[PDB]
């Protein structure tokens, strides 16, 4: 394969997390998870989860109502009550699960544009937006500014001078 | 000069619908899920026509009165057709014990 | 003459539907009744006529 | 009227879908609307429409009880009981239906702005992005290149060169 | 301080609206909120508001039901209705509320960027974008040029030939 991610497709070869880097160096190649936003993405769905079953009360139960020949009427409520909360419940489930997966895939989706955007506004100039959510360096870089992108410190000025002629390789 | 653009589309449709932060926004194309179509007619259900008892009550079907003259094939019916304040319950004057227990019984026949 | 699949005290629907305004009480294959006067979902989009038209 | 999109409006002159292109070319002007992202958001329309009727399931329906002079406890709790459920319901319909409404008109905004990037992606330099929606194409070209944009292909090298020169004009 | 906003964090001295500007001029400095944004805002969340308490309809309260020593069937009967219905309404108001912050939240952080473009768009190269929510002039303006940028005028020829030089400096 050709590698890129975001926009082609998901990484089998990651590990560490959900969201994270690829990188090509002189000094080899892999993946590497940002746990940062992973880890503040892992709270959001722990506490999404957690919040469904923690405000969904479990309930002590007693259902078993027996009534006679001549109270038909009653038992007839009692079903129109038992099947009426079961009614409910099951359309209140069945609808919470389907609305918020859906808020969950997009919660993801989000949340890796919104990092692919942490490195474009990061470097700039000193590289290309080459095929999906890839970046071309137009300056070369030691591990030591990858690991300076991950955390997001990489620092602008050391190599925009470098990139500057590179750049104009037009 | 060559130039490209993207758009949405747009029609003329007077078709208002309602969110949660706006309220009479008017829409291209729109799905309705309220019903407000009665025809008048109490229709056969499956097939099945009704027991149409008439100024009849349940009490007085059931019981013979001489004015209700349905005793019958009307032995099979979908449900039954009261007319709010019937006139032709019991001929005799009297209590029909439990009466409203026998509704339910006949309810589901 | 007609046949339904519901029937109500003052009618008869086309059960196609998911709600109903019309009445509570009713027999046979019936869309949930509901006090609602207006039900309607958007499929399209906002209806707006761009610059001159 | 100055044409454009997006930004500005709707296209009352384009019937083939929701979304679409016009096109300034030598070759004629008009519109053809995307159908690859129309039915890719026709099915999920479809989908949630349907997806609301599929899970409110019609029910059978049994509600006339009959209670007498001295029974109008019963009477009370059945009209508790009748209420009550009819409140339920009218209260999840009008929600349900107010809250989707939102989430189908977030929907198709996401798509239209999805696809207008879709394509400043995919021309780059090549083109301006000239007032809301539009492009002004810095190399001129047939109706066979508006199509290959259209289905994605488009072929940046071919016209890169040409650009590079009438990009220069300022 | 260093001021800067948006994807810095929240201006304590803005006090007109939710959304606004600073400016950097030679005409003194400040805070200024578009208001015009702001109540196109508090209108949907006023509506978002008053949408729930106009949905869940003020009710007439009746609940005071008795039962003797040989109707301990129906007590439970009616306590098994009374608590199923305040079990639906304590989940379907607690959930609304949850669910909905949720959405004024995005609602908020979405029409801040809607906004920070809205400027990007309208400038372009005649500024730079300078560290998170900001841009610095390439040309020195007027605090008419300034209420030219927050009521969507700004008008990009004049400054453009001006801007075209003083970007040049690298
Ligand atoms: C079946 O239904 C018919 C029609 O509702 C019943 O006929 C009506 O019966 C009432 C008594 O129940 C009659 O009222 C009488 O009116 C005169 C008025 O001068 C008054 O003097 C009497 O004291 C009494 O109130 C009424 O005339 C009679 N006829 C009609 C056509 O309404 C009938 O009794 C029912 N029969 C059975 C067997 O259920
Ligand atoms: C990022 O990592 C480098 C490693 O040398 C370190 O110097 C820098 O302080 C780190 N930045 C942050 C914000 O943690
Ligand atoms: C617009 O107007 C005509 C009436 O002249 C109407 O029949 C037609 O369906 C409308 N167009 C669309 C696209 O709905
Ligand atoms: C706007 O909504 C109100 C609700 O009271 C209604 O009376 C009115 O007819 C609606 N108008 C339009 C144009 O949809
Ligand atoms: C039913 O009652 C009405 C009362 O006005 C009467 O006119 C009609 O003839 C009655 N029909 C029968 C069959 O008793
Ligand atoms: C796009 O259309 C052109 C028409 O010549 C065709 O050659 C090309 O293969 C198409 N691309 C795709 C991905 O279908
Ligand atoms: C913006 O403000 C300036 C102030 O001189 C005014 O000339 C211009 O017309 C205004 N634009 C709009 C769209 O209101």
């Amino acid at each position: 394969g050709a590698i890129a991610g975001f926009i082609e497709g998901g990484w089998t070869g990651m590990v560490d997390g959900w969201y994270g880097y690829h990188h090509q160096n002189e000094q080899g190649s892999g993946y590497a998870a940002d746990q940062k936003s992973t880890q503040n993405a892992i709270n959001g769905i722990t506490n999404k989860v957690n919040s469904v079953i923690e405000k969904m009360n479990t309930q002590f139960t007693a259902v078993g109502k027996e009534f006679n020949k001549l109270e038909r009427r009653m038992e007839n409520l009692n079903k129109k009550v038992d099947d009426g909360f079961i009614d409910i419940w099951t359309y209140n489930a069945e609808l919470l699960v389907l609305l918020e997966n859906e808020r969950t895939l997009d919660f993801h989706d989000s949340n890796v544009k919104n990092l692919y955007e942490k490195v474009k506004s990061q470097l700039k100039n000193n590289a290309k937006e080459i095929g999906n959510g890839c970046f071309e360096f137009y300056h070369k870089c030691n591990d030591e500014c990858m690991e300076s992108v991950k955390n997001g410190t990489y620092d602008y000025p050391k190599y925009s001078e470098e990139s500057k002629l590179n750049r104009e390789k037009i | 000069e060559d130039t490209i653009c993207i758009g949405y589309h747009a029609n003329n449709s007077t078709d208002t619908v309602d969110t949660v932060l706006e309220k009479n926004v008017t829409v291209t194309h729109s799905v309705n899920l309220l019903e407000d179509s009665h025809n008048g007619k109490l229709c056969l259900l499956k097939g099945i026509a009704p027991l149409q008892l008439g100024n009849c009550s349940v009490a007085g079907w059931i019981l013979g009165n001489p004015e209700c003259e349905l005793l019958i094939s009307r032995e099979s019916w979908s449900y039954i057709v009261e007319k709010p304040n019937p006139e032709n319950g019991t001929c005799y004057p009297g209590h029909f014990a439990d009466y409203e227990e026998l509704r339910e019984q006949l309810s589901s026949v | 003459e007609c046949d339904a699949k519901c029937q109500t005290p003052q009618g008869a629907i086309n059960s196609s539907l998911p709600f109903q305004n019309v009445h509570p009480v009713t027999i046979g294959e019936c869309p949930k009744y509901v006090r609602s006067a207006k039900l309607r979902m958007v499929t399209g989009l906002r209806n707006i006529p761009s610059i001159q038209s």
